[PDB]
């Protein structure tokens, strides 16, 4: 492993530099909300939750209260942990709930109907994190988002373009969604102001009554009714039964550096470690970025990892994942020995690996 | 899907990746709550194997990978990104670019990305790689496929002295990394 570089004046691309705190996000407004929270004395977790709520208002494309996700937290003391707040399928969910009459999957149902929704975990995940690792009360980190929803913000290029491109396919097909994101028969355009009064109300109630508002209160009632009246499955029991879960991170060592990432239900963490384990057997530095050899080696390593991913990954609470074998360096070595720097092995000749000798 | 990273003055770090699944998810708002609903049920195996099959109270598998790299015992790189299955290779490239190629966080972020997920059997690439390199790859047997930009990394590299270095992906207009 060669020496690292934090950046010098002669480089083409320059990182943003800061001496105290920093936030990196997909949205200028949300980033600034996080920075303000840090300046006000909040810790990384406090700011992260504030950014998460802010994005739920300024980046409806993915920021959310009605979805889910993952969080990796590493304290200054070294303690590294993962928060799993991925959505849970409703209690009434069934294996073939998305198959038509011929027995073939109906994408339309699993993407645009009320049956495509899993029980939201974002609010639970953020509260689990804030309560245990944060230092600010929920109302304090939610306030910035509340104001953005209540007073509105200017639609920029990103939101404008996304509303037009992706929004057109679903938002205008629902009266309540259309009433918020559409204007004069067209999606909101750059320069327009987006006010979200109903979301502001939800945020205000969450800040006031905590996460139960979402899982047991008014919002919960609103989600259940929406489902009950449109053939959805999420009930008040599903919402009341939801739980974010703190899990042990998946980790590995790459040339002396320790890598920490998301464990199952995420597939990424395990395979990032696995692929790194494979690549460690090669002198990547020697080949260099953009070289055919470096790309060949990584492309080949990826094939094997993705093959394993299609076979051994799933919700750890329902399936036993052979994470030990998948992240085993002896196993990675057996894969590295199959890589021919001058000739690729067709994916057709690659199958999930035999893990027996590594468990 | 979207990812964001945070590092405070005490050296605590957080990496969060969350989503509605597709852009705007179902596009369905929950009554008068103003809250959009996800379409995460589509991430289950409709018909992989039985491991990721639709089941009650089950969490569908995800590729989201908020990640933190440690150097000399200290938090050194905090990153992550959206992009479905491409998340694995995008984050992977951020790590390799930083450790093996010695690129600063912005250089690593602005560098072109490639990806191969076994099936389809194609080495997917962004614009930015040499025509000479691509021909060598094809001669090696790879099926090069020029496609859409991949990911939206939002990262922070931490110097052992506490100096923070950050970079937002150029692939996302209106994004931002800022500090104080
Ligand atoms: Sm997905």
């Amino acid at each position: 492993a060669p020496p690292v570089s934090y950046g010098v004046e002669e480089d083409v691309f320059h990182p943003v530099r800061a001496k105290q705190g920093m936030v990196a996000s997909v949205d200028a407004t949300a980033t600034q909300v996080g920075v303000d929270i840090l300046k006000e004395g909040g810790n990384a977790v406090d700011a992260a939750v504030a950014v998460g709520y802010a994005l739920a208002v300024t980046h409806p494309q993915a920021g959310n209260l009605g979805g889910g996700g993952f969080m990796l937290i590493r304290s200054k003391n070294g303690n590294t942990t993962a928060i799993d707040f991925r959505e849970m399928a409703p209690a009434k969910a069934t294996r073939d709930m998305f198959l038509d009459d011929q027995g073939n999957p109906d994408s339309k149902k699993s993407l645009t109907s009320h049956l495509a929704s899993g029980t939201p975990g974002t609010v639970a995940g953020f509260s689990l994190a804030l309560d245990k690792y944060g230092t600010m009360p929920l109302n304090k980190v939610v306030q910035p988002a509340f104001k953005l929803a209540r007073d509105g913000f200017i639609v920029n290029d990103a939101l404008a373009d996304d509303l037009k491109t992706y929004g057109s396919e679903v938002l205008p097909n629902h009266e309540n969604s259309k009433a918020i994101f559409w204007k004069e028969g067209e999606p909101l355009k750059k320069g327009d102001t987006l006010v979200q009064a109903n979301l502001a109300k939800s945020l205000e109630m969450i800040a006031e009554n905590g996460p139960d508002e979402f899982y047991k209160g008014t919002i919960a009632e609103q989600i259940a009714q929406e489902m009950q009246k449109n053939g959805g499955l999420i009930t008040k029991e599903d919402l009341a039964a939801y739980k974010a879960v703190e899990r042990t991170p998946i980790s590995g060592d790459y040339r002396g550096y320790q890598v920490y990432s998301m464990p199952p239900p995420s597939s990424g963490g395990i395979h990032i470690v696995q692929i790194l384990n494979i690549l460690e057997n090669f002198d990547m530095k020697k080949y260099g970025f953009g070289s055919a050899d470096a790309m060949q080696i990584m492309a080949e390593a990826e094939k094997y990892a993705y093959a394993d991913r299609s076979e051994y990954l799933g919700d750890p609470d329902f399936v036993k994942v052979p994470w030990q074998a998948l992240t085993n360096k002896a196993y990675a070595k057996s894969i590295a020995d199959q890589i021919d720097i001058n000739k690729a092995k067709p994916s057709s000749e690659i199958r999930p690996g035999k893990l027996a000798p590594y468990e | 899907t979207t990812h964001y990273s945070v590092v405070d003055k005490d050296g605590n770090a957080v990496a969060v990746t969350y989503t509605l699944n597709t852009t705007f998810g179902t596009g369905i708002v929950a009554g008068e709550s103003g809250i959009l609903l996800n379409n995460q049920m589509d991430d289950f195996s409709a018909k992989g194997g039985d491991a990721n099959a639709v089941g009650p109270n089950k969490r569908p598998l995800s590729s989201m990978s908020p990640t933190i790299v440690v150097k000399d015992g200290k938090t050194w790189l905090v990153t992550g990104s959206p992009g479905g299955s491409r998340i694995i290779t995008t984050v992977l490239q951020m790590v390799v670019n930083s450790i093996d190629y010695g690129l600063n966080v912005a250089e690593a972020t602005n560098a072109p990305r490639f990806h191969h997920q076994w099936l389809p059997d194609e080495l997917r690439v962004e614009k930015g790689f040499s025509p000479d390199t691509l021909k060598l790859l094809e001669a090696k047997g790879q099926k090069v496929a020029l496609k859409e930009a991949m990911g939206s990394t939002q990262s922070i590299m931490v110097g052992p002295d506490g100096e923070l270095y950050g970079a937002s992906d150029p692939r996302s207009v209106d994004d931002l990394t800022a500090g104080y």
